[PDB]
């Protein structure tokens, strides 16, 4: 079957500079009626593909005319003028030519934006998990950028890293934000055999990290 | 206009067969379009199923054999995928959408379902309230949440207060330990309509016929 490779982009793009994916083909995929069929997708996060090019530079309805395509019989591109925060997710090319109707192994599309620190809040055990004799600590590390960052418990001052399990978001489509949940999970004895707890986050964004932590 | 849903069983048992059905809306589908099914793995992978179009042509992957069988129902305007002696490698999300002979699907896709093929037991979760414990700097914002813990299988649909509070919303990746699925949301409103107007997170899991809603009270 046809195979259609395509490249990772080696950085996060600035909002509205233009943008170039790229997407090869084994076999030539135009027809003989003089068309190229190759389809460009873009699949914005928790979304369903939706289509941008046809016929290799033809525009879906309604698409905005900021998407572009060009190529030949096995070399595409799509272009995107004034990139924009809702444009990231991953983009898929897919051939319209021989059965299986293949799609590349897509691109991802990450905008670059302000550094922002994370917003951190902790929540202690819910009285209903606790007479279930679980007790979860919770904390959530919201709307920052760049997306790496750090999570350290503590528990009466002593650091803790068994029972803990983090969980990232990908890059959000209108503030162009990362967010991050991290949870504590320990039986409803060992819980209750400490009284502090805390969740330390510590980002590029500043040198000292933000702390957050409450006492059972 | 023109509009596609899917439906089916989302845990099917390894070597039985998994179906589905894509209900059609807005459009009949004896017509000449290519009413296909695709799917996408855990990784993102896409790939093309196969398709029915004017009622009696179907065409599929090569790759699924003769497992694969793509039928249709006039009367009810729906067409169905059945994929027989499933493993593991075929659980994803499955997507229906409408084609036309020269690629082009506008925005007629559906918005998916997700298929886990397991050995493992269908199993509710317990949904906690995530409430700040002491007060702080109030006339600004303040975060709110909901645990979703040890369900089976993905997924499980999380909205605020029915979904008519939408923005300031972050539900994570469900992480999966002990054959159990664990997710949490964070919601994040002006200090100042808390807790004086109710915020309630509502968790249905489809696999089980669940649903709890859960309101975030002050501790
Ligand atoms: C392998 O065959 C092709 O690629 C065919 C076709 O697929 P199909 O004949 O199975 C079809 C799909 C959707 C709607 C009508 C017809 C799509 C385009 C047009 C001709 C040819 N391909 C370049």
């Amino acid at each position: 079957d046809i195979v259609i490779t395509q490249d990772e982009l080696s950085n996060p793009v600035t909002s509205g500079e233009s943008v170039s994916i790229s997407c090869r083909s084994s076999r030539s995929l135009l027809y003989k009626d003089g068309r190229t069929y190759l389809n460009w997708f873009l699949q914005r996060p928790g979304q369903s593909p939706q289509l941008l090019i046809y016929l290799m530079s033809t525009r879906a309805s309604g698409v905005s005319d900021r998407f572009s395509g060009s190529g030949s019989g096995t070399d595409f591109t799509l272009e995107i003028s004034r990139v924009k925060a809702e444009d990231v997710g991953v983009y898929y090319c897919q051939q319209f030519v021989e059965y299986p109707f293949t799609f590349g192994s897509g691109t991802k599309l990450e905008i670059k934006r302000a550094d922002a620190a994370p917003t951190v809040s902790i929540f202690p055990p819910s009285s209903e998990q606790l007479t279930s004799g679980g007790a979860s600590v919770v904390c959530f590390l919201n709307n920052f950028y760049p997306k790496d960052i750090n999570v350290k418990w503590k528990i009466d001052g002593s650091e803790r890293q068994n029972g803990v399990l983090n969980s990232w978001t990908d890059q959000d489509s209108k503030d162009s934000t990362y967010s991050m949940s991290s949870t504590l999970t320990l039986t409803k004895d060992e819980y209750e055999r400490h009284n502090s707890y805390t969740c330390e986050a510590t980002h590029k964004t500043s040198t000292s990290p933000i702390v957050k932590s409450f006492n059972r | 206009e023109v509009k596609l849903s899917e439906s089916g069983p989302g845990l099917v048992k390894p070597s039985q067969s998994l179906s589905l059905t894509c209900t059609v809306t807005g459009y009949s589908i004896t017509t000449n379009y290519a009413w296909t099914w695709i799917r996408q793995f855990p990784g993102n992978k896409l790939e093309w199923m196969g398709y029915i179009r004017s009622s009696v042509i179907t065409r599929y992957n090569p790759s699924l054999k003769s497992r694969i069988s793509i039928t249709q129902d006039t009367s009810k305007n729906q067409f169905f995928l059945q994929l027989n002696s499933v493993t593991t490698e075929d659980t994803a999300t499955y997507y229906c959408a409408r084609y036309d002979y020269y690629g082009n699907t506008g925005d007629y896709w559906g918005q998916g379902t997700s298929v886990t093929v397991s050995s493992a037991k269908t199993t509710p979760p317990s949904v906690y309230p995530l409430a700040p414990g002491t007060a702080a700097l109030k006339s600004s914002m303040v975060t709110l949440g909901c645990l979703v813990k040890g369900y089976f299988p993905e997924p499980v649909t999380v909205t605020w207060n029915s979904g008519s509070l939408s923005s300031g919303v972050h539900t994570f990746p469900a992480v999966l330990q002990s054959d159990l699925y664990t997710l949490t949301s964070s919601v994040t409103v002006p200090s100042s309509t808390w807790p004086s107007q109710t915020v309630t997170c509502n968790v249905a899991h489809p696999a089980s016929s669940t649903k709890v809603d859960k309101k975030i009270v002050p501790r």
